[PDB]
Formats: structure tokens, C-alpha cells, sequence
């Protein structure tokens, strides 16, 4: 309806988080696992991207994930939203 | 009797790089200038200040 | 116009670095992590994060 923020705080701009895109042709959707965190003055993004044969549950494996940006950014953060057969999230 | 340490020499001083350099061109290098009565505002951020 | 509130500092001055010197025995600030000692190549393979 509207598109005019008439500011800007911080910008940053690189690679895309969740076109990671590989092992097409079989069962191996890629899971992107996100942790988000907001801290003294930062916010923090982890990710991992592990493609897995069972879409309905989490896979039930092991794997720690790594460290994507962290953004001098001091805001609060109080409530989130996503953005978006009908797998979801 | 005591205790003997080696001493350092020299001194390592080591940052990534300097990036993202303010230019401060829109201040102090912009031909338009405005006056007293719109002065402009520009905002530094996410940048090395030299 | 300089501020200084709580949030994170986004415009800072240049950081000087200096050559590095190894096999011997120096002061060091490598990123802002400061110690003493002997610096030499290592075998160790670190994570592009860490
Ligand atoms: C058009 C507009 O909303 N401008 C806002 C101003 O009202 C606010 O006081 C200031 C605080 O930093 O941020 C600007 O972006
Ligand atoms: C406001 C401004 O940027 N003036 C630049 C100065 O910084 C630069 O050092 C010089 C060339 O040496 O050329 C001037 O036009
Ligand atoms: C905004 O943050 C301050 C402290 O950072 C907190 O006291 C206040 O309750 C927050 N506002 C909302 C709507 O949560």
C-alpha cells in the first residue's frame, strides 16, 4: 500500500541467505535452519542450509550453526514477522 | 637466586583494513551549498572517519 | 556533530597496523586481542568464522 521509509539508519547488502540452491531432481530439500538473536546493541544471524530426504519434521540430526552477519544495529525487537504444498515454516 | 623472562622487542599492530572511508565530499566538496535558512544535514555512519 | 549514547560505535578513526614479525619475541595487538610472545606459522585450520 505504501512504499516511503523518508530515513535510513544502517544499510547492508551481500549474498542472498536462502537461494542456496543444490540436489535438485530427488528428496533432498534444503533445510535452512535460522537462529536469530538480538543482544547489547547487535543483531545476530546463524545459519547452516542441509538438504534432507524427510519433509513433514525436523531430520532428527546433528549439526551446529555458523555465524552470517552481525549488525551494529540498536533497535528494539520486540515481535517478528515472515514474510511469504504450503510447506511453510 | 631469581627468575629470568625474555623481553619483547618490537610491536605487532594488526587491523583487517580500512574500508568504507567516509568521503565527507558532500560537505566540504558539493558545490551547493544551501544557506542559513535550509542548511543541510548529511548523517555518518558505518564508516572509518579519517 | 559527534554523539556518544549506548549503541555500538559505527564511525571510528583509522587503525595504524604495523608489519609483522615473526621467530621472535614481541608485544601484539592483533584485532584489539593484545598478550606477548612468539609468533609462528601454524598448522592449525581455522573456520572462515573464527
Ligand atoms: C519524516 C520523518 O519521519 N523524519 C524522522 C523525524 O521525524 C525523527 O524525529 C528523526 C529521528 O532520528 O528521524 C527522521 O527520519
Ligand atoms: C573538499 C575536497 O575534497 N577537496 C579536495 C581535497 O580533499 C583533495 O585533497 C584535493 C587534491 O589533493 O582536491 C580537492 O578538490
Ligand atoms: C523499548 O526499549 C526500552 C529499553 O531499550 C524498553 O524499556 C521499552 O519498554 C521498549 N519498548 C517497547 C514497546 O517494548
Amino acid at each position: 500500500v505504501y512504499s516511503s521509509a523518508n530515513n535510513c539508519t544502517f544499510e547492508y547488502v551481500s549474498q542472498p541467505f536462502l537461494m542456496d540452491l543444490e540436489g535438485k531432481q530427488g528428496n533432498f530439500k534444503n533445510l535452512r535452519e535460522f537462529v536469530f538473536k538480538n543482544i547489547d546493541g547487535y543483531f545476530k544471524i546463524y545459519s547452516k542450509h542441509t538438504p534432507i530426504n524427510l519433509v513433514r519434521d525436523l531430520p532428527q540430526g546433528f549439526s551446529a550453526l555458523e555465524p552470517l552477519v552481525d549488525l551494529p544495529i540498536g533497535i528494539n525487537i520486540t515481535r517478528f514477522q515472515t514474510l511469504l504444498s504450503s510447506s511453510g515454516y | 637466586t631469581s627468575n629470568f623472562r625474555v623481553q619483547p622487542t618490537e610491536s605487532i599492530v594488526r587491523f583487517p583494513n580500512i574500508t568504507n572511508l567516509c568521503p565527507f565530499g558532500e560537505v566540504f566538496n558539493a558545490t551547493r551549498f544551501a544557506s542559513v535558512y535550509a542548511w543541510n544535514r548529511k548523517r555518518i555512519s558505518n564508516c572509518v572517519a579519517d | 556533530s559527534f554523539e556518544l549514547l549506548h549503541a555500538p560505535a559505527t564511525v571510528c578513526g583509522p587503525k595504524k597496523s604495523t608489519n609483522l614479525v615473526k621467530n621472535k619475541c614481541v608485544n601484539f595487538n592483533f584485532n584489539g586481542l593484545t598478550g606477548t610472545g612468539v609468533l609462528t606459522e601454524s598448522n592449525k585450520k581455522f573456520l572462515p568464522f573464527q
